[PDB]
């Protein structure tokens, strides 16, 4: 890509960083224990569809809770507000006073790639030196043929 | 109205940055190191300086952090393969040390 | 007003620490993992040559420190925690030929071509805590050799908001916000009035009726309006200060008063960063003219 | 426009989550209008009442001339609305809720002619399909950047 | 420290730590010159021997107090109800000038 | 040594105060109200000369409480003794105890504190919402005295209310009872370092000055003093070869 | 700021109308607030009834304690208002309407 | 269409007018001074002599 790297862990000017970039099209995430981890640790975990989010997804407990303000209880509707200003027991805190991974939190870690592609790039160095390769240049490659896979 | 017209409370603003004169004669940039740094009658004999400030009211406690500057350069000497040596200096204020 | 002095970049919509604080979760807990380099003004850029060479660094705990927060407060108070599990050296070569490279060396190896690295910011740093109701601040430098001196670069900066360096902490930091000292958030700087240089204490620089104010280069002019005449900008700056954050700046000046293009103007600039200010009297004016003001609290 | 030159993309806070929930500070009500010499509705009537008697000392007694008027023993009505949230209720219940596939959705009951000749690549069932509030609201992973 | 030697830090020094002296390519190893530039079309080496800017001091700017700046009054002034002349005069001092 | 970075990775928990969101954690809606426990509203007795022998007579020291403000619900067919069913298969289908016909559920007294609605928070105890403790009670005023048939089946248990990211202002009173402090919508904090990890490596602190050096002659190289900013250089010489406003 | 430069500009969206009409999804409700201990104005008032009698088997009981509490035949009040909407009819109904 | 030809700039939201309008103040009286330069096409890059 970017010939930064044997000496330099930047960020090449994105003078060199338009769309088909790897670097700005480049996204890194993190998320913890949405269910505060499965059953084992968390002394007191659970699972929660739609049929029992406490209240509609907002099921956002430590206050109003949710329920009633917005759709009813009735399973996926999404339409009139009904229900019961009753408080919930979803989404359990993760922060706050409570909360706690034993220990502490489970990390979910991902990252993300989008408008883009990946490439290899058939050379010794990794870099860009060449628009062909002193590898396609390369006569074990010239001489007799091989095969791939 | 302020009795005619109201009256004007100017003030301006000033973030992420810092205050610099330049030790020289025009104001502007010409050298890394200033033709008043070489000047001789800061070559020649000595001196000595004193720099007031006038700050506005600080609530609490404050401080200044002054910024003197100056080349903190050094070299590196590789002679023969492991084995070095980070030679050092900096003018003015060469590591200055006196009992 | 009551919001000119206190550190902005320490608010919560920063959305860099709303970006910062996120790579890691949110939850307060992360087992983490990372990748921090070094900066040490003189290595950055050293290319060492074959055969060992030993190494020892060291990291530091102190919530107050190694952690950032949109509301600013020692997480000590709530004791915040860090423990790191392991740490290596990752390092990446140059597969470098090998003739190739005993050639390198066999010249990398030169007294003539002896590597160097100068420093950015290039300068020193002195301390000077003023009272808390002070005005001036007189500092009676010593006598000494200033050659090559370039210049002063100077802001104030809290005391609470900066730490006093040295030992491995220091039990009396207990803020979790941020240190233009080392992030250059400076906010507090425009709070400043005149700067009076003083060599041999006889002879003055500039002196050589430079500023149409030269025994100390101003930088405003009093509340109540006094200095209209040298004001300038439109803002309180003196038509001698401008000049300066716009001389050693963007050599613009001497014949050409315009916003040299921004492409010399990215962060810590002096034209971006201008912001000029204006506006009446919040009571319509004290008891005086305004025949009938007055004042309301809450 | 010539060349039709216009790269696809998407809206930034909508591919990669980002949830900082919302905020809100005062709770605004919407009041009780009435064209203008009102403002309250719920309010009793009182009449004009003074002291000053010819003959007694402590006591009141009642005037003539006003036997009516509009009040009340309270304020003015009005309704919170958190609209700090409500809009991002609306938002993300309409950037990605709406936007999953129809294999985390459902068809609702009641439908007309629709999958009669239908299917999920056409907009009958395509928009017709219920998807799962409860998958994706306001307090979803919260506080996390986490594209759903 | 009020001791100081009228030659403290001078040229060796400016030149040890390329403070001064020729640039990087008036000092450096004459083969080392080719690789740098034969290879760095891929190997950043751009910087790891600086060459210190410096600026001439001499015959540039004045030592006699002058002038940066010079504010005028008016000489014929003249307001009206739509209109406002003024007459101004400038001098352009004897090895003095102005853009 | 442009390639040498010191990859850390470990573990550490943010605290107590690691708000990454604004403002509300959970519900944000519906306004500073409340939910629907038990209506104990009543001063009580006192502590002056009443009950005595022949002092003074005292008249009657009473006035119980323990109505209870709420609100009526989903849907069920009848309200008899047995609960309600809201539904009929081969029997009388007794509504499930998470939720049982018209009205609902409600928070009893046994709940340390009564607190407002807008900040409620009661972890749940099987995979499907429900709790313990679960009480019923049916209502009827009209009592005309011919059908004492109800309309009405609370459900009243004590949850596990609290507030680890809600802080109100006054409370009604200062008393602990069935009032409510509703401490509500804390600030919000995000807890993170700084740009280029600032400060996270000690540099300029003599006492631990790193130490790069070589083995054949073993002399540090390397010694910091306390006026060699460190961090502000770094990050001043990054804006200007490249826009700070990076997102590396 | 100096030299006034400030060249004039309008707002996109206003010259050249752009209409994807607005967007909306949840009919999002204001409800009827009260204090706190409330939530719900339009409500009857109902006793706490029970069944358990000494001498009849099925049938109800009223006891004696509590004969006055506040609930509701229905939720509680509500009001539509498609923000979405409003604000754009509060937008062009401001931005080139009334210009 | 009944737009097209008023002049837009003439607008409210047009930032400048917006931003200009306060360098000054938002009390239609302003104490003012200022710096005004020229730019009369044949002078202003002039560098007359003693």
């Amino acid at each position: 890509n970017y010939n930064y790297v044997y000496n330099g862990y930047r960020f090449w000017p994105d003078r060199h960083y338009f769309h088909y970039d790897f670097l700005r099209n480049f996204d890194p995430m993190s998320r913890q224990g949405p269910n505060f981890l499965d059953t084992t640790l968390y002394d007191l975990v659970s699972s929660t569809p739609v049929v029992n989010d406490t209240g509609s997804q907002p099921s956002q407990d430590n206050v109003r809770n949710n329920s009633g303000f917005i759709a009813p209880r009735s399973w996926p509707v999404w339409t009139a507000q009904q229900g019961e200003a009753w408080p919930a027991n979803w989404p359990y805190p993760l922060i706050g006073n409570d909360a706690i991974s034993s220990n502490q939190t489970v990390n979910y870690k991902k990252f993300l790639c989008d408008n883009y592609l990946w490439t290899v790039p058939f050379s010794s160095d990794f870099m860009y030196m060449g628009e062909l390769t002193d590898l396609g240049q390369n006569p074990m490659y010239t001489n007799n043929s091989h095969s791939m896979v | 109205i302020s009795s005619n017209q109201t009256v004007n409370y100017k003030k301006f603003l000033c973030d992420n940055y810092l205050w610099t004169v330049p030790f020289s004669s025009d104001f502007m940039y010409m050298g890394e190191l200033t033709d008043l740094g070489q000047n001789p009658m800061y070559t020649n004999n000595s001196h000595s300086m004193v720099i007031n400030f006038e700050l506005d009211p600080m609530d609490e406690n404050t401080y200044v952090y002054m910024l003197y500057g100056v080349f903190d350069t050094v070299r590196v000497n590789q002679p023969e393969r492991n084995v070095l040596a980070m030679a050092y200096f900096r003018t003015p204020f060469a590591t200055g040390n006196a009992v | 007003d009551q919001m000119d002095n206190v550190n902005p970049f320490n608010h919560h919509r920063n959305w860099g620490l709303k970006y910062r604080s996120q790579l890691l979760g949110n939850s307060r807990y992360c087992r983490f993992h990372i990748q921090v380099p070094q900066k040490y003004f003189a290595i950055k850029n050293l290319l060492l040559l074959p055969g060992t060479y030993t190494y020892e660094w060291v990291l530091r705990k102190d919530p107050n420190m190694i952690l950032q927060s949109s509301l600013g407060n020692d997480l000590r108070a709530d004791g915040a925690q860090i423990v790191y599990t392991e740490v290596n050296l990752m390092a990446n070569f140059m597969p470098m030929d090998h003739n190739t490279s005993n050639q390198l060396e066999l010249m990398l190896r030169n007294a003539t071509n002896d590597q160097t690295f100068a420093d950015y910011l290039g300068a020193k740093n002195a301390l000077y805590n003023v009272p808390a109701g002070s005005t001036l601040l007189t500092i009676n430098i010593p006598a000494r050799t200033w050659e090559g001196m370039r210049g002063w670069s100077f802001t104030r900066l809290k005391a609470s908001e900066t730490p006093q360096l040295g030992a491995q902490y220091d039990v009396g930091f207990k803020y979790s916000g941020s240190i233009p000292y080392s992030d250059g958030t400076f906010y507090l700087s425009h709070t400043f009035r005149s700067m009076s240089v003083l060599f041999d204490t006889s002879i003055n620089w500039p002196g050589n009726d430079r500023l149409l104010t030269p025994n100390l280069f101003e930088i405003k002019r009093p509340v109540a309006t006094d200095s209209e005449g040298f004001t300038m900008s439109q803002c309180d700056m003196t038509k001698d200060w401008f000049l300066v954050q716009m001389a050693t700046n963007y050599n613009y000046v001497y014949n050409g008063y315009r916003f040299w293009p921004d492409r010399h103007y990215f962060h810590y600039d002096f034209l971006r960063n201008f912001d000029p200010m204006s506006r009446q009297g919040p009571n319509f004016l004290d008891t005086t003219l305004y025949d009938l003001v007055s004042s309301t609290p809450v | 426009a010539l060349w039709n030159q216009a790269v696809d993309q998407y809206d930034h806070d909508v591919r990669v989550f980002n949830n900082d929930g919302y905020e809100e500070g005062v709770p605004t009500y919407a009041f009780l209008p009435d064209g203008h010499g009102a403002g309250e509705d719920n309010g009793p009537d009182l009449s004009n009442v003074k002291i000053y008697t010819n003959g007694q000392q402590d006591k009141g007694n009642v005037v003539a001339g006003t036997v009516s008027t509009q009040l009340n023993f309270g304020t003015i009505p009005s309704y919170e609305i958190d609209i700090a949230a409500a809009t991002r209720r609306n938002f993300i219940m309409s950037n990605i809720a709406d936007y999953l596939p129809d294999k985390y959705k459902f068809s609702i009951r009641g439908f007309d002619p629709v999958t009669d000749n239908i299917d999920p690549t056409t907009y009958f069932y395509m928009n017709r399909r219920v998807p799962l509030t409860n998958v994706v609201d306001l307090f979803t992973n919260i506080g996390a950047r986490w594209s759903v | 420290t009020a001791l100081t030697p009228d030659l403290t830090t001078a040229t060796p020094r400016l030149q040890y730590f390329h403070i001064a002296g020729p640039g990087t390519r008036e000092y450096l190893s004459e083969d080392l010159q080719q690789f740098i530039s034969a290879t760095g079309s891929y190997f950043d080496l751009k910087n790891k021997f600086r060459q210190t800017v410096v600026a001439p001091t001499r015959n540039v700017t004045t030592e006699k107090a002058q002038r940066l700046q010079i504010r005028f009054y008016p000489i014929q002034t003249d307001d009206t109800p739509n209109s406002y002349r003024v007459r101004y005069s400038v001098n352009v001092g004897d090895s003095w000038v102005l853009d | 040594m442009g390639a040498t970075y010191f990859d850390i990775k470990g573990v550490l928990d943010r605290g107590p105060s690691f708000k990454p969101y604004g403002g509300t954690a959970y519900n944000p809606l519906a306004p500073r109200e409340a939910i629907f426990n038990t209506w104990v509203e009543s001063t009580g007795p006192q502590t002056n000369v009443v009950g005595q022998m022949t002092n003074v007579y005292t008249n009657q020291t009473r006035n119980d409480k323990t109505a209870t403000l709420q609100q009526v619900n989903s849907i069920s067919g009848v309200v008899p003794n047995v609960n309600l069913g809201p539904g009929l298969s081969q029997l009388a289908s007794r509504a499930d105890v998470d939720n049982i016909g018209v009205v609902g559920r409600f928070a009893k007294v046994d709940s340390a504190g009564v607190k407002q609605a807008y900040g409620a928070y009661v972890k749940p105890v099987k995979d499907d919402g429900s709790q313990s403790l679960n009480q019923t009670a049916y209502w009827l005023m009209d009592n005309g005295g011919t059908n004492y048939l109800g309309a009405l089946a609370v459900e009243d248990y004590t949850q596990t209310l609290s507030y680890p990211d809600t802080v109100l202002v006054t409370p009604p009173t200062a008393y602990q009872q069935v009032n409510s402090g509703t401490m509500r919508a804390c600030r919000p904090n995000y807890i993170g370092f700084r740009d280029n990890f600032i400060n996270l490596l000690y540099h300029d602190s003599g006492v631990c000055s790193g130490t790069l050096n070589s083995e054949r002659s073993g002399m540090n190289v390397v010694v910091e003093l306390q006026d060699r900013n460190t961090e502000l250089s770094y990050q001043y010489m990054l804006a200007d070869m490249m826009s700070r406003h990076h997102y590396f």
